[PDB]
């Protein structure tokens, strides 16, 4: 892999995008939102221009079982290829705050995907730290 | 075949070891080749000393090479060549195996639609050096290794075991040069 | 059976490489996946089929819900034998996947090959499978894994699992000695394999 | 003829052509996907291209400052226009042909001298 | 006339 | 007669082998197939008349 990412930019909308899809779809109780984030990659800087929530289940009981939707990842890829063709997968967005160590291992399906090593944006949903709503 | 080179070596081997005689004829008739690996592995541990080993090993190690993995054929061929103190039997069998391995796989990467071969071709290229290393050719043996280097870091991805045995033989090359601060640096990397 | 939504559980190990059936007992599993496969189809094209993983400690969702073959055949030809099976993940990460159905109404099937002995707990199954029953979750156990050397544990979980219900728990059992796995999968109930009460 | 174990090995001489086919099928395959690989990529390349979009081109009419730079059009009307940062101050020479956003009207890079063609017919040759 | 139309407007704009 | 009819079981077995790998790649050459007709309609909108007419000064390369 490329070890350029130096930076990482988040544009104010992929903010926007993941609280609202955090609280559409009613993910609560701890109960973690993993979408897809997409951007420019293999640059110094890692422009970070959108995210789309994928279909996500996490149990409370045990953390290792979870859902992912493989082939909904798929679906998105023609579309915004079409869309604004700078774009490419980059990696996912976790809700947090927790830095989990299921992280490693939803990681390794990403890492599927991406041509970079997996970029994990922990975008903090509560906003509990002022300074440091994100980080990489 | 098996039959015979199995007799020889049980009558000739102590009562401590006739168990694993045994066994590895039973594992092998029922097609239990998990089973079978562990057998012989017990076996390259405790009897590498008594030369046992060395009417066994590549009769049984190249007959029973693609029923186990890989990576327990040339384990176990490290065991046999430690011991062994001859330098032209050991130059040899590496040969073998390395060949044998680059037919293997124009069979298997198709066939199971997923393998990889790359592991024991390493491994082997690290016994080449060593054994130069033993036949006083200190010059050609770090040549090898310095290649060796270029390779292994172009793999993203490799098993503890290949880079712990390519480490094992550099800090090997250094102390016999008796350099004390070379020795002690490069040795620190086979033990992380 | 009809309006039936199975995941098919594909366990690889260093038991699945072993020539415990001719060629090797892995590529006797390509045949009985596609079997089973195109049967469900003919039976009823709305039924739809996923494959996950038992290989590993954490399984890998391979393929989801498909009707057409490809997607199935394509992951399970990439095989990485030295996982090792996790039959106690496997259940759950199963459930979740059966639960999202583009109808409903469709019954819960789970199909699961096992080529090793446990590493699960008895205790930790006896938990799980109050949980499946609840939520009217049929497995049907086709076992060769824990016969080969040792006591049948999986069975006494499949009888408690039997009540009346949706569908009932089946343990099928399949000589573990050479003998063809899908030519034993043919010959088995199969159209008298169904959701019975 | 009176052996079956001819019998079979005739039935055999069959399935022998059968693999013979199957193994002319599987070359032409991998072919083929290697064919459609290089297809893709050239449509592909169209709904790149799209997302970029033109540009407009001037010279450096006169540098003023680090800041603000005085451009001419090649079109026509005089613009005064921004740097970008990875673009460097010293690479804009007076004279220099460079390119601009239409959009935001701000020097995206240097171009090489875009020669009137009579000048570049003379450099054409190579006799 | 090409086997379409190249027309040439007023304001010089060629089109097809 | 052992040899010859070893090898008859031998390439009753090769069949399944050939199966299995055909009708992987076949499925695989439809989904590729597919891709290429989605961008092609997309090229095809732009290419719908009229369209500016021009001509290429120089190609720099």
């Amino acid at each position: 892999m490329s070890l350029q990412h130096e930076k990482v930019t988040i544009a104010p909308l992929v903010l926007l995008s993941a609280l609202d899809h955090y609280e559409r779809t009613q993910t609560k109780e701890n109960k973690r939102c993993v979408g897809v984030i997409l951007g420019d990659a293999n640059s110094s800087t890692i422009r970070v221009t959108n995210s789309f929530a994928l279909p996500f289940e996490e149990d409370e009981k045990n953390s290792d079982v979870w859902f992912l939707d493989h082939n909904y990842i798929e679906n998105m890829n023609e579309m915004c290829k079409k869309i604004n063709a700078k774009e490419k997968l980059i990696g996912w967005y976790h809700s947090g705050p927790k830095l989990r160590a299921s992280d490693l291992k939803i990681n390794e399906l990403f890492k599927k995907y991406t041509q970079n090593n997996p970029l994990l944006l922990i975008v903090d949903v509560k906003q509990q730290g002022v300074g440091l709503p994100t980080d990489a | 075949e098996i039959d015979t080179i199995l007799s020889t070596l049980r009558m000739e081997a102590d009562p401590s070891l006739h168990p694993l005689f045994e066994q590895f004829e039973k594992f092998y008739e029922e097609k239990l080749w998990f089973q079978l690996s562990e057998s012989l592995t017990k076996f390259f541990d405790d009897a590498k000393s008594t030369p046992l080993r060395l009417r066994l090993y590549d009769n049984f190690v190249s007959k029973f090479y693609d029923k186990i993995n890989q990576l327990s054929v040339v384990k176990y061929l490290l065991a046999s060549l430690k011991d062994s103190k001859d330098f032209d039997e050991s130059l040899k069998y590496l040969d073998d195996l390395k060949a044998q391995f680059q037919e293997l796989d124009s069979k298997k990467q198709r066939n199971n639609g997923s393998k990889d071969h790359g592991d024991g071709i390493l491994l082997i290229d690290s016994e080449i050096a060593r054994t130069y290393l033993l036949k006083n050719d200190l010059v050609k043996a770090r040549d090898l290794l310095d290649d060796l280097e270029k390779t292994l870091d172009k793999k993203d991805s490799i098993p503890l075991r290949i880079t712990n045995s390519f480490y094992s033989t550099n800090s090997q090359y250094f102390k016999f040069k008796n350099d004390f601060n070379s020795f002690y640096y490069t040795s620190l990397l086979y033990l992380s | 059976m009809v309006l039936e939504a199975t995941v098919l559980v594909i366990d690889n190990s260093e038991y699945s490489r072993n020539g415990d059936f001719p060629r090797t007992r892995f590529e006797a599993q390509i045949d009985s996946v596609e079997f089973i496969f195109q049967a469900k189809r003919n039976s009823n094209p709305e039924n739809t089929v996923g494959l996950i993983s038992g290989a590993g400690a954490n399984p890998r969702v391979l393929s989801t819900f498909t009707a057409e073959f490809g997607k199935i055949l394509a992951g399970l030809h990439d095989t990485q034998i030295e996982g090792k099976l996790h039959m106690a993940t496997a259940l759950q990460i199963a459930q979740l996947t059966l639960k999202h159905r583009q109808n409903k109404v469709q019954h819960q099937r789970i199909v699961a090959f096992v080529c090793s002995p446990i590493s699960d707990s008895r205790d930790e199954l006896i938990r799980l499978a109050k949980t499946l029953k609840k939520n009217n979750v049929a497995v049907d156990i086709i076992n060769f894994g824990e016969i080969e050397q040792n006591t049948e544990l999986l069975d006494e979980f499949i009888a408690a699992v039997n009540n009346p219900q949706e569908e009932t728990s089946h343990l099928l059992t399949v000589t573990p000695g050479p003998r063809l796995l899908y030519e034993n999968i043919a010959s088995s109930p199969i159209i008298l394999e169904e959701g019975s009460s | 003829e009176q052996e079956a174990h001819n019998k079979a090995l005739n039935q055999f001489k069959r399935k022998l052509l059968e693999h013979r086919r199957y193994d002319d099928q599987l070359k032409q395959r991998r072919q083929n996907i290697r064919d459609l690989e290089k297809l893709y990529d050239k449509t592909e390349n169209d709904i790149k291209a799209l997302q970029s979009i033109g540009q407009l081109i001037g010279e450096v009419m006169k540098e003023l400052s680090e800041e603000k730079y005085i451009v001419k059009a090649s079109s026509g009307p005089r613009y005064i226009v921004g740097v970008r940062n990875s673009v460097d101050r010293s690479k804009l020479k007076k004279g220099v042909r460079v390119t601009l956003d239409i959009t935001t009207l701000t020097i995206m890079r240097i171009l090489p001298r875009e020669t009137d063609p009579l000048v570049y017919n003379m450099t054409s040759f190579e006799q | 006339i090409i086997k379409k139309y190249v027309i040439n407007l007023k304001q010089i704009a060629k089109f097809v | 007669t052992q040899e010859l009819q070893t090898r008859a079981k031998l390439l009753d077995n090769e069949i399944r082998i050939f199966r299995s790998e055909l009708q992987r790649l076949s499925h695989e050459n439809n989904v590729m197939l597919e891709k290429i007709k989605d961008n092609k309609e997309k090229i095809k909108n732009n290419r719908q008349l009229p369209y500016l007419v021009a001509n290429v000064v120089e190609v720099m390369d």
